[PDB]
């Protein structure tokens, strides 16, 4: 498909040193890209190393940093997991540097809490929701400032429980400053797609293609992202784009680690389909099944 | 006064959901509690949502969710689900066809030299269009897909930018 | 069953499994532990880089065996590059330093 | 229906092209209309052949542009890619037109 | 022809290419019966102001090889003499001596 998931220009030519469509059938000009083909010109294994990226219309926070126990965004923004998910699934609002009003920065807001505030603080007031709001919070979170505060808080208290609760928060706050990891990199904005060769589309004996599960996951994320771009073109009302961004959030969260959210999606028939984290973890991931133990030539039985 | 609400159906069975909804209204004869049922259509937004003129009693809420192939309302909460707006209805009344208007009675997709033909006999490939007859709705795409490389009078809708 | 050099799988460039598919026996995890338990280091290196996964390594190996050489050019397992692409396809940025 | 207008200066070449096109059509699709010969354009030119002066001294040249009208009545799926890999011989301007 | 003449011709062509949109517009304005008198006058004056070489009726068709003003043919862009030579050599496609 030009240009779909399994593109030509974005990745490479199926055949080795061939424009899939039609030009270069010898070994002279390896690289030329005509307008009739919109195709690169390299090796058959070149697509296995090349990866694509999906421009997610609406920001979506990572599931590995939101539900890892303890969550990476749970002990960093000083907010309970329950409240973090509420806002993340378009079910709660979050304040962000309101101004001269009677409201905190971490404190959340509900429909009734926002409605009344909307008519009250109609001017200088900011109260978003979802990953966008979360991203802002993380983005506008002076790491260094928190360190001293946390450090001073730990030296000005005697509470055993608090001490352990403060030492676990300051440990992940100073470790982030030691490296080049930003707080706004937790939310996924430019979702990456695994190489086609690594998500292979081979037909079994017959005339149909036995498709992998990751192609279902990526194809749903792209279907939803196209729908969300079209609705933000058309200026749909608030509840439509909240459901649309929420379905995109759940689609991305299902692509990365399926089933960590409520009941896992399924294609055929009731069995859930296998995601990227389920290509890593488990007895049948890459470590325990292809890197620690391998199948071996020059062997017999 | 009847205000609007948004219903989610199984996307694809939407006309059958609308018909079954009208029939459940005329079965349980709460005729004074329902005004219309909208599925708008362009020459189809919205992709899977049914608009209902309604009032909010819990009986009518159970009625709409007891209509088959309906998931539920979409709002702030499930106790008191949310109507949409009214200030954006005045601007929508003046314009109800922004994705198919006569504002640009010519170019539907930038011709230039990057288009693909799929409608009609010739299909699936692509060519470079030098001149174009927008007035008479004609294109001179020298698509080299079907044949050598001659300009084949194609239709704007038949081709794709 | 016996296999010198047969077909290779598609997603991870390792030999196929079974007998009907002309395949090679799984040098499993506990056998890797049992070769770590000796001092056999080159046997394990060719047992999981040359004989199994690395495609340029095994074509260099086949030329070197039919010419009498008896030498391996090691390289990298291609399935480790598959691990890099699967971890990298998340929001995670895994690399190889230096 | 696909009308095809072959135009060329050499007649033999044009004929060859036409046949090829027919072949391309006929294997994939069905009911090719036929190779209908339209009128030839004989665009003539007179010129003075002297460098300076001698007006009755003249050469009269011409370019015979031949036309071949091939039509295809049923455009199938496959018929569209029948002539995709088969570009025609050089010096023959083709002009396909569906409908 | 001379080099100089050729150069001049080229310049004229360039000018024509440049000033076409404006000149055409001006002409249209001048023509347009449903228009103000003063406006028309202005247009007429405006045209005068523009360079003379900007006019397409200024440039002469010369032979593309020799620059010979006379004996020109449009189809070939060549003067008769050169055209004949081309024909003889086989360089003009399709062209052969005609008899009837
Ligand atoms: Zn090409």
């Amino acid at each position: 498909e030009r240009d779909g998931l399994f593109c030509a220009r974005i990745f490479g030519p199926v055949k080795d040193y061939e424009c899939l469509c039609g030009k270069y059938k010898r070994l002279k000009h390896r690289g030329v890209i005509c307008e009739k083909c919109g195709v690169e010109v390299t090796q058959t294994k070149v697509r296995r190393e090349r990866m694509g990226h999906i421009e997610l219309a609406s920001p979506t926070a990572h599931i590995w940093f939101l539900k890892s126990l303890p969550s990476r965004i749970g002990l960093l923004l000083d907010m309970p997991l329950r409240d973090i998910e509420r806002v993340l699934y378009f079910e709660s609002y979050v304040v962000i540097e309101g101004g001269m009003t009677n409201l905190e920065r971490q404190q959340i807001l509900t429909e009734e809490q926002y409605l009344d505030a909307l008519e009250e603080f109609g001017d200088e007031f900011d109260a978003k929701m979802g990953a966008e709001a979360i991203q802002a919070l993380l983005k506008s979170m002076d790491l260094e400032q928190e360190c001293e505060q946390l450090r001073e808080e730990l030296n000005e208290t005697n509470s055993e429980t608090k001490r352990k609760k403060l030492t676990k928060r300051i440990k992940l706050l100073e470790a982030f400053v030691q490296s080049g990891n930003k707080p706004e990199w937790m939310i996924l904005t430019v979702l990456p797609v695994l190489p086609p060769d690594l998500r292979p589309l081979v037909p079994l004996d017959g005339g149909r293609f036995a498709t992998s599960d990751l192609n279902d996951l990526y194809r749903r994320v792209i279907n939803r992202n196209n729908r969300l771009k079209r609705l933000l073109d058309l200026a749909a009302p608030d509840i439509i784009v909240r459901n649309e961004k929420r379905m995109l959030q759940e689609a991305v969260d299902a692509l990365l680690d399926n089933g960590r959210r409520g009941r896992a999606i399924t294609g055929s028939n009731k069995r859930p389909l296998k995601s990227l984290a389920d290509m890593i973890k488990g007895k049948q991931g890459r470590f325990r099944q292809n890197l620690l133990g391998k199948r071996v030539d020059y062997s017999g039985r | 006064k009847k205000r609007w609400y948004v219903v989610q159906a199984f996307s694809g069975f939407e006309g059958r959901v609308a018909t079954s909804l009208r029939e459940h209204i005329k079965l349980h004869n709460m005729e004074d509690l329902f005004g219309e049922v909208m599925v708008p259509t362009e020459e189809k937004f919205f992709p899977g949502y049914v608009l209902v003129q309604m009032v909010m009693n819990d009986a009518s809420w159970h009625l709409v969710r007891s209509v088959p192939r309906v998931m539920g309302f979409i709002g702030g909460t499930s106790d008191r689900p949310a109507p949409i707006s009214d200030k954006e209805v005045d601007a929508i009344m003046n314009r109800l066809q922004q994705v198919g208007d006569k504002p640009r009675p010519k170019t539907l997709f930038e011709p230039g030299e990057m288009v693909r033909v799929n409608d009609g006999p010739f299909a699936d490939f692509n060519g470079v269009v030098e001149e174009v007859d927008y007035e008479k709705s004609r294109l001179k795409v020298s698509v080299s897909i079907f044949g050598r490389a001659t300009p084949v009078e194609l239709d704007f809708s038949q081709v794709e930018k | 069953h016996a296999r010198s050099t047969g077909s290779y799988s598609l997603v991870t460039q390792q030999p196929l499994g079974g007998k009907a598919q002309f395949g090679g026996q799984r040098f499993g995890e506990m056998e890797v532990w049992a070769l770590e338990a000796y001092g056999a280091a080159y046997t394990l290196q060719e047992m999981l880089t040359v004989k199994s996964d690395d495609v340029n390594g095994r074509t260099k190996m086949y030329k070197n065996i039919v010419d009498g050489n008896h030498q391996m050019e090691p390289g990298m397992p291609e399935s480790f590059n598959v691990l890099l692409k699967e971890i990298r396809s998340l929001g995670i940025n895994i690399e190889l330093e230096d | 229906r696909i009308r095809i207008r072959l135009k060329a200066f050499d007649h033999r070449l044009i004929d060859q092209a036409t046949a090829e096109i027919v072949e391309t059509a006929k294997r994939t699709g069905a009911q090719v209309r036929g190779p209908i010969p339209l009128p030839t354009r004989k665009e003539r030119f007179t010129v003075l052949i002297s460098p300076h002066v001698n007006k009755d001294a003249r050469d009269q040249y011409e370019i015979r542009t031949h036309l071949r009208l091939v039509d295809i009545v049923e455009p199938t799926e496959k018929t569209v890619d029948a002539l995709m890999r088969l570009d025609l011989a050089a010096g023959v301007d083709v002009q396909i037109s569906l409908g | 022809a001379k080099q100089s003449m050729k150069a001049r011709e080229v310049k004229r062509v360039a000018l024509a290419d440049k000033y076409f949109a404006k000149r055409a517009e001006l002409k249209a304005i001048i023509s347009d019966v449903n228009a103000s008198d003063e406006d028309r006058w202005n247009a007429v004056l405006k045209l005068q102001t523009l360079p003379r070489d900007s006019s397409p009726s200024r440039q002469r068709n010369r032979c593309r090889q020799t620059g010979r003003p006379h004996g020109f043919l449009r189809k070939f862009g060549l003067s008769r003499i050169k055209v004949r030579e081309a024909a003889m050599r086989g360089e003009i496609p399709g062209l052969k001596k005609a008899s009837w």
